[PDB]
């Protein structure tokens, strides 16, 4: 790229509990877990920045991380697939 | 073994004295199926069918132990070809196929002139393509007094539902009126 | 006595039967499971129905009752 | 003592449903977001209010809508204190928009305001074609609108000749070259121009009412799949793969999947 | 990296609502009565017909068919 | 009347005890011909492949007067076949 902010992410399937969606616009400030790896309920797995505001998207249940569609400093828009978990 | 029919599909506008029309083929679905050989000529998506050649689009052939079954296959292979951006003899051939006189197999060369109801053709239907166009136009140039933007995200709407039957058991003010004016 | 015909199956064989049936002027219905959102046979019948957002992907064509 | 007869548990459910659906229409939401008590001064119908916001907007009076309401009140007294609802509201509607467009006031007619070209509706009103107000109009303030014709006095329908439905059938059957219903017939009479355009669009695009609303207004996203229920167990499944750059003919290619079949459609970029 | 028009003074006719011309009714050199339909124009749910102020001869027409207009734009001039 | 041959094209990788390779089909060329019958199943353009059905992409069948002629119909229509992005039992 020169800058992977160009990349298009698929949309989270909304009626599917494995897909975490972007609840709002913003930026990936820190990638935190990798593809295929164990996490507990309420674990930080991705720090976003909204409008000079932190918020740390956390895991809904105990999981094996299926996919991660993001790197540090990627653009994100409402309804974007950020993570999958089993 | 059994019987085989062949039809040739042509660019020929059967309503315009059978004149070989030309242009770009912007879509093309063949059928397939047992007892059906497709022999593709000019017929396929992308072709520039040309004022200067024989207008055969497809040669269609079918085969079954009975004439009637061979006819049933021809009718259906025809019914299932869609070609757009040019008028065709397909509606006609179908009509040839359903004709009592063709099937009985007692027919002569005068058959076509002696049967006016083979040009009993209706201008074709296309709901599916027409929709792709609308979406095509709105995606690119957008809708009248709506802010031309990405299709905004929407919350997943969960739509409550009641069965027709329960509905039909109900007796409301409508039944009231039918009853007593 | 058959006006309308359902195929309890998928893939090549559903297609074949749909064509037989169509050739006898018999109306057709296909079933699909969830994994089969996009098997072609879903699109080759006159009508089609999702079998079960309850049932397993293997299981969805073995549910006698549904 | 008296209660409301209905199902609440169920109206909450209806409510959650329209809460979301309304989302689809936010392009058409009015500027009111508060109860306004100056309504007792305007007297503008609730079901004109947002239809006229739209209208004002389109003639470049968006933002200037508050002055469009001032005039709506002023127009009312100009006319002798009338009832305002469809279509008398529309006439007030138009005379307010019209006067504001043209930095006009009540004195721009009373010995001053002449050759002005009043809207359709408003000359209609003084010609009498909407009716006769309780208290009438003010001759001197009308004269200058219609001069040429005069007021017709009787309710219109008792001199308006009957419409010929015969001739209307021959007309629609001629242009549509097909079978044509009684609905078509009054729909056409009620709305000659608009009905025609509905037909234009229908020939061109089929029955749009089956599209979901978001798709209807916005189309589709690259990689999006859309289901259109066409009947019981009949649907179109449509996938938009990508769109290409406009070829030198200003035409883009759209790569589609429809019902398990690859399809390409060409659209002109305006 | 469209001439407006003169309110106060001369018998021009200005645009009195912004929209589209649906039909021009009278040609560039022509006689015309007072109050005669001249030009037909369309806004959203609106339609002003334009008419003869005087009773005279038309010098010019500054719109065709299907033309967009703004408020205070010249469309006819009559003496 | 003459002879007919059938075989099945499976996602089974012969170079792996026949293990039904799974994933997406990103290229598909069905041939056909005279005396050829193509009964398509899992084999088409976009949509991908489930582990949870018996691997059947195309059932391929051929017909001619002698066995020889049928077999050489069959090889041709295998050779003309190009599926991609999953492995196949074709060679
Ligand atoms: O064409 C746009 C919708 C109609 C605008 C006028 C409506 S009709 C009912 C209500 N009463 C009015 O006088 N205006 C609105």
């Amino acid at each position: 790229n020169v800058h992977t902010n160009a990349n298009v992410k698929p949309k989270a399937d909304k009626s599917n509990p494995s897909h975490i969606g972007a609840q709002m616009p913003g930026s990936v400030t820190e990638v935190k877990v990798s593809v295929g790896e164990t996490v507990k309920a309420n674990q930080p797995l991705l720090i976003t920045e909204a409008m000079k505001m932190e918020t740390t998207i956390q895991a809904p249940f105990d999981g094996v991380i299926k996919q991660v569609t993001v790197n540090n400093g990627d653009t994100i828009a409402t309804g974007d697939l950020l993570i999958e978990i089993e | 073994l059994g019987y085989a029919i062949q039809c040739r599909i042509t660019t020929e506008d059967p309503l315009n004295d059978f004149m070989p029309d030309t242009g770009t083929i912007i879509a093309y679905r063949s059928s397939g199926g047992f007892g059906v050989r497709l022999d593709a000529g000019d017929g396929f998506q992308g072709a520039e069918i040309s004022p200067y050649y024989d207008s055969l689009l497809v040669k269609l052939s079918t085969h079954a132990i009975s004439f009637k079954q061979a006819e049933e296959k021809m009718v259906r292979s025809l019914r299932e070809m869609r070609i757009r951006g040019v008028k065709t003899n397909i509606p006609f051939l179908i009509n040839v196929m359903k004709n009592k006189k063709f099937t009985s197999g007692d027919y002569t060369t005068k058959f076509i002139e002696e049967t006016p109801e083979l040009f009993d053709i209706q201008p074709s239907l296309d709901r599916g393509t027409k929709t792709l166009e609308y979406i095509g136009n709105v995606t690119i140039n957008g809708f009248p007094n709506v802010e031309k933007r990405p299709k905004p995200d929407y919350e997943l709407a969960s739509i409550p539902t009641v069965s027709s039957s329960k509905i039909a058991s109900f007796s409301g003010t409508k039944q009231l009126l039918d009853e007593v004016g | 006595q058959i006006k309308k015909l359902l195929v309890a199956n998928r893939g090549e064989i559903a297609i074949r039967i749909f064509e037989a049936a169509a050739e006898l002027d018999i109306s057709t219905v296909a079933i699909y499971s969830n994994e089969d959102k996009s098997s072609l046979h879903r699109y080759k019948a006159d009508e089609s129905y999702l079998v079960g957002s309850d049932l397993g992907p293997a299981e969805s064509y073995l549910n006698i009752e549904r | 003592p008296r209660h409301l007869r209905t199902d609440i548990e169920g109206m909450e459910s209806l409510s959650h449903y329209w809460s979301t659906v309304r989302t689809y229409y936010s392009d058409f939401e009015s500027d009111i977001k508060s109860p306004n008590t100056e309504i007792y001064q305007h007297e503008m119908p609730g079901g004109q209010y947002s239809n006229l916001s739209q209208q004002a907007k389109s003639l470049g009076l968006g933002e200037r809508f508050d002055e469009v309401k001032d005039m709506y009140r002023r127009v009312n007294f100009l006319f002798g204190d009338i009832v305002k609802v469809t279509p008398s509201s529309k006439v007030v509607g138009d005379m307010a928009l019209y006067m504001v467009q043209n930095d006009l006031d009540e004195q721009s007619v009373i010995t001053d305001g002449y050759k002005l070209d009043f809207p359709e509706s408003v000359v209609s009103f003084f010609k009498g074609e909407i009716g006769q107000p309780v208290n009438g109009f003010n001759k001197d303030l009308q004269a200058v609108i219609l001069k040429g014709q005069e007021a017709l006095t009787a309710r219109p329908g008792e001199y308006l000749e009957p419409v010929d439905f015969e001739k209307v059938r021959e007309l629609l059957e001629e242009e549509q070259q097909g079978p044509v219903t009684e609905q078509d017939i009054i729909s056409y009479v009620l709305y000659p121009k608009v009905y025609e355009q509905y037909i234009q669009t229908r020939n061109q695009y089929g029955n749009l009412s089956l599209l979901d609303t978001p798709t209807f207004f916005f189309g589709m996203r690259n990689g999006e799949t859309v289901e259109i229920e066409i009947d019981k167990g009949k649907r179109l499944i449509i996938k938009l793969e990508t769109i290409s750059e406009p070829d030198e003919n200003g035409n883009r290619t759209i790569y589609y999947a429809m019902n398990g079949q690859a399809r390409r459609i060409y659209i002109k970029d305006e």
